[PDB]
């Protein structure tokens, strides 16, 4: 509850989805 | 009787160089180890440093009195004329370049005739401003910025930097800052509009100030007051000479991020070894950093002290090797003007000299210039807890380059494939986790540059919420703040 | 002030265009588009994938853009739509897919098979 | 030296907005400082480049 690392995590989650680095992971555990 | 006599030519602005020069002669004449039986005497003349004929005439009068070496603290305008005179007369010339009004130094670019032997030794190091600034902008990944320079800055000093940024495809604007800032900015608001103004404000988000500290302080205040910059701004100020008072005032007048790059001097730390170099004792007024004079010393003043220390060691070696050549009364611009016969041997003895002083180590390379220089890089920070302030980010020197780049999270997880999956059990409990969630965590750890340790939740479940709002499991670990962050498929 | 000219009749040469002096002055008269796309072969087809994301796009829509680009003489850059959605009426709030990127202005043009 | 004034008038007549200034190894760029300030005030994209005395190496390296 309250954290200064929250902001950079939410930014990185968007950034992984947008880069398509997140899309490789889905195929990996889910072919 | 004195056989050791040196001459000095100072610009009219160099009163502090004269004070330190006289103090350095005083300190050496109290040192029994160096020049054991001989006192150093001297003749000093002040000249208009923008009059090269006056500089030559007065230097010639000192040579008529009879000198072993000529020390100069002067700008580039008369430097070429003194160097060519020293070459003609065979008088070793110890040249301390002064900048005009605290402007960043650029190379003189005198291009002295190389047909004759060079009797000039350049006491201050090469100008490395262009190399240092290129390294710092590269580290910050800058691609678009403006360079603001003062009215006295020689832009040939950044020509190599401009070529390099252009080769890398950067959008680099130049602008001279007039000595009167208010008129330049006031004229700007009157003529421009909202679109243009938004474009100028965007341009001012990243800037480099190549200017004297006084102009930079005025320039920063005026743009801050007129709201042309904001908290997201990042300005770099570079100059060899910015004192601690100047640094604090620059940080105080600035909003956003400020990087300050200035020359630093690698002197001993211990209080005892501060005012001593071996057995040579330095006057307290120049070496004690709590003395008001020492804190208000110009950079040129430090080099002048070390120049006198170097000359005394050279004269000492020449007298202890039975190679002394007496000084001669020389005449300039006469029918039988002739160089000093002792000059070539004296120049070579001085050139291979080296002393530990107020600048660190003063010595000369093969090219006749001092090679030694160190820059420090300061930077602002901000939190609610600390407020405004400044700290040392790093160091730069031309040998080792840039040094110093410009928490462990407690991770609770719950095992639940395929988000959290045990890749390695050691003693029946996980060491390595793999999974959809964990791979996102390893993209987080590497990228934000944090370290972690992962432990499971006390039951590998999110649990049930106990009566009165009490939580257990992984969730209770977040509420009781017993885990920094939770990496799981937590709903 | 001298200047070159050319025709088939005259070939190469030079003539005087004008004069300048500090008193009377001069005498004698002398964009990058942002493409949001949605991946769906064979309209936009990935021709080369680097770290699980396309780097070079091929297909019918990209050739049509090379014809459009040469005529207006604009240059472009292509990035993939992160949501993998084309967009359609959002009553739940903000526009998703290609349509939301243009509405909120995160691209200038959208190249896809958007009905 | 009126080089800076003349060049400004000519670029204005041709309606130039983006260009590169190539200068020799002996040119003093303080001679165009006023021209550079003026083009910047008008929002132009102006590149600078020194041309080395040996051109082939500069272009071959390129």
């Amino acid at each position: 509850h309250g954290s200064p690392y929250r902001d950079v995590f939410s930014q990185r989650i968007l950034e992984l989805q947008q880069s398509g680095d997140m899309d490789i992971l889905k195929h990996k555990w889910w072919p | 009787d004195s056989i050791i006599h040196i001459g000095a030519i100072f610009d009219e602005s160099a009163k502090k160089d004269d004070e330190v020069f006289r103090t350095a002669v005083g300190d050496l004449n109290q040192n029994e180890e160096i020049l054991q039986t001989e006192k150093i005497t001297f003749s000093v003349t002040f000249v208009d440093g923008n009059n090269p004929f006056q500089a030559v005439q007065e230097a010639c009068e000192l040579m008529n009195q009879g000198i072993l070496a000529l020390v100069s603290s002067i700008g580039c305008t008369s430097a070429g004329s003194l160097q060519s005179l020293a070459d003609a007369m065979h008088i070793p010339h110890l040249f301390i370049q002064r900048s005009t009004a605290g402007t960043p130094r650029s190379g003189c670019g005198l291009t002295r005739s190389n047909r004759n032997d060079d009797y000039t030794l350049s006491v201050r190091p090469p100008v490395y401003l262009n190399e240092v600034i290129l390294r710092v902008v590269t580290e910050y990944a800058w691609q678009k910025f403006i360079i603001f320079y003062d009215s006295e800055y020689d832009i040939r000093g950044i020509q190599e930097f401009l070529d390099k940024v252009s080769q890398q495809g950067m959008d680099v604007a130049l602008q001279k800052v007039e000595n009167n800032i208010n008129k330049m900015i006031t004229t700007l608001f009157d003529t421009m509009r909202i679109e243009e103004l938004n474009r100028y404000r965007d341009t001012l988000r990243r800037a480099i100030l190549v200017m004297n500290p006084a102009t930079a302080k005025s320039f920063i205040s005026e743009v801050v007051e007129t709201n042309l910059v904001a908290f997201d701004c990042h300005w770099i100020i570079i100059n060899e000479e910015i004192n601690d008072v100047d640094v604090q005032e620059l940080v105080r007048r600035s909003i956003g991020r400020l990087t300050i790059i200035r020359q630093t001097f690698p002197v001993p730390q211990n209080i005892s070894q501060r005012c001593f170099r071996g057995n040579h004792r330095i006057s307290s007024t120049l070496c004690d950093p709590k003395d008001p004079f020492a804190q208000n010393m110009e950079i040129s003043n430090l080099y002048i002290y070390d120049t006198v220390l170097l000359l005394a060691n050279a004269f000492h070696k020449k007298l202890q090797d039975r190679k002394w050549h007496s000084m001669a009364s020389l005449s300039c611009i006469r029918k039988n003007s002739k160089p000093w016969q002792g000059g070539r041997s004296m120049l070579e003895t001085i050139k291979k000299g080296g002393v530990n002083g107020l600048t660190g180590d003063l010595e000369f390379g093969e090219n006749g210039g001092n090679p030694n220089v160190h820059f420090e890089i300061l930077g602002t920070n901000y939190g609610e807890e600390l407020g405004r302030g400044v700290r040392k980010l790093g160091c730069w020197n031309p040998v080792t380059g840039l040094n110093g780049s410009l928490v462990v999270l407690r991770v609770v997880t719950v095992l639940e494939e395929p988000f959290v999956m045990v890749s390695e059990n050691v003693l029946g409990k996980p060491k390595k986790y793999q999974g959809f969630s964990i791979d996102v965590l390893d993209a987080l750890s590497n990228y934000l540059g944090f370290n972690y340790e992962i432990y499971v939740a006390p039951d590998h479940k999110y649990g049930s919420p106990q009566e009165d709002g009490t939580w257990n499991g992984l969730v209770g670990e977040l509420v009781f703040k017993r885990a920094d962050i939770g990496i799981s498929a937590l709903t």
